[PDB]
């Protein structure tokens, strides 16, 4: 199947340049132009550029002078690089393909990579247990949870037992404290009767730091 | 560049009905317009091109219609995984621009919320600081009040919410009030209390512990 | 307004 695949989110600084790569399959760099779409709080979306199928390049107007885009057709590669960046800058870039060779009607976008802009540091996340009891139980229903606290910047992903445990799950948008540090909770119902048979973990994943922590929670 | 216009910003509807989006382009631009939805956490998900051309994979529900500077996206019968955001794009004039787009909310049926609380763990309060999560899962509508006190002490200031998007399955939110104290604090008092209150509730529900 | 956290408008 058709799919771009973009490399992971990240930190940067102020004034420095951001790098992204986004490796395609499906399709061949040969017969399709690479788009590239960001989203921003303050300008929704936006087209930004294209690389084609001859490596001729067409860059927006307003980053003809700070943004570069190449490839590598072998492969199946193609870099994004941008330059300057300032804090509105922060926003989700998306690469995409369009239906025909030469058009612009996006139908397949890669997943997105999370830009922050900013001076500080990154931070990994601890992750502590929202442990179930009598008041988390309600008819045979339990909730308990993963609290994941004081990392920057944003996202984390969190899952359930590798993915096999969807079903009830929020989690919840992160809240950016007074520290300057997201937190974040995600929960989930579980049957009170399996919390004796059943191992339940949450899997926290917070990428700009290489944190990967499996948090096992039990009733206390 | 062309400046597309939708509106309105907020769509609310029950299941069921009709619905339909709106994208005014600042000049012409024939039938040159294509329509993104985007769900919660997701990418741009492409369902019509220039105007009214079907995309594959798309239910059968969606269309489009429109010439010049006035277009629309509609639903015949929109259901609870409609919940998302809606874009407009035009490229009859480079450079290709977007809308800024419309969000598509559901009503249903008032739900009360239930409500869990937890204490902080062991392994938080040696790092010396206390979160107490008051959770409030499953309810419509997403208005409610949560109100913390510690030995019947009005708390405020030092609690955060963060409220879900809408379930695109069964059309409810869910919140998490969090309190955050310094340990010293936390383990000079004993009762902790988050109470609740909604549309859905006939009187506020309290969850609460004892530190101990 | 759009939201970075949740990719939906608010």
């Amino acid at each position: 199947q058709v799919q771009l695949k973009q490399s992971g989110p990240g930190l940067v600084q102020p004034s420095q340049s951001l790098s992204i790569t986004c490796t395609v399959s499906g399709f061949s760099l040969t017969n399709y132009g690479v788009h590239w779409v960001r989203q921003s709080p303050g300008k929704g979306l936006e087209w930004l550029g294209v690389i084609w199928s001859g490596g001729n390049t067409d860059y927006n107007t307003p980053f003809t002078s700070r943004l570069s885009i190449n490839k590598d057709n072998s492969k199946s590669q193609v870099f994004f690089k941008m330059n300057s960046l300032q804090s509105n800058d922060t926003a989700i870039y998306y690469c995409a393909r369009a239906l025909t060779y030469y058009d612009y009607e996006f139908a397949y976008w890669g997943q997105g990579t999370l830009v922050t802009v900013s001076a500080a540091s990154t931070k990994g996340p601890s992750v502590f247990p929202l442990a179930p009891s009598s008041k988390s139980t309600s008819g045979g229903t339990a909730a308990l949870g993963c609290l994941v606290k004081d990392y920057f910047p944003e996202p984390v992903t969190v899952s359930w037992n590798s993915g096999a445990l969807t079903s009830g799950v929020h989690t919840f948008p992160a809240v950016l404290q007074s520290s300057g540090l997201y937190s974040l909770s995600s929960v989930v119902t579980v049957p009170s009767s399996s919390l004796g048979t059943q191992t339940y973990i949450c899997n926290v994943n917070h990428k700009p730091s290489n944190t990967k922590v499996d948090k096992r929670v039990e009733p206390k | 560049d062309i400046l597309l216009t939708q509106s309105p910003v907020i769509l609310s509807v029950s299941p069921g009905e009709r619905v339909s989006f709106s994208c005014r382009a600042s000049q012409s631009i024939g039938t040159n317009i294509h329509w993104y939805q985007q769900r919660t956490n997701g990418s741009p998900r492409l369902l019509i091109k220039y105007a009214s051309e079907s995309i594959s994979g798309i239910p059968s529900r969606f269309s489009g219609s429109g010439s010049g500077t006035d277009f629309t996206l509609s639903i015949n019968s929109v259901e609870s995984e409609d919940i998302a955001d809606y874009y407009c794009q035009q490229n009859n004039n480079w450079p290709t621009t977007f809308g800024a787009g419309t969000k598509l909310e559901l009503k249903r049926t008032v739900a009360a919320p239930s409500v869990f609380i937890f204490p902080p763990s062991d392994e938080q309060l040696k790092s010396g600081t206390a979160s107490v999560v008051c959770l409030l899962n499953n309810f419509y509508p997403r208005e409610a009040k949560v109100q913390w006190k510690v030995d019947n002490a009005l708390q405020s200031g030092n609690s955060q919410e963060s409220v879900t998007e809408q379930d695109s399955k069964d059309s409810t939110y869910s919140l998490s009030s969090t309190l955050t104290l310094s340990k010293a604090d936390y383990e000079k008092h004993k009762v902790y209390a988050c109470e609740v209150t909604h549309q859905g509730l006939s009187s506020p529900v309290t969850k609460s512990f004892n530190r101990g | 307004q759009f939201d970075l956290s949740t990719r939906r408008l608010k």
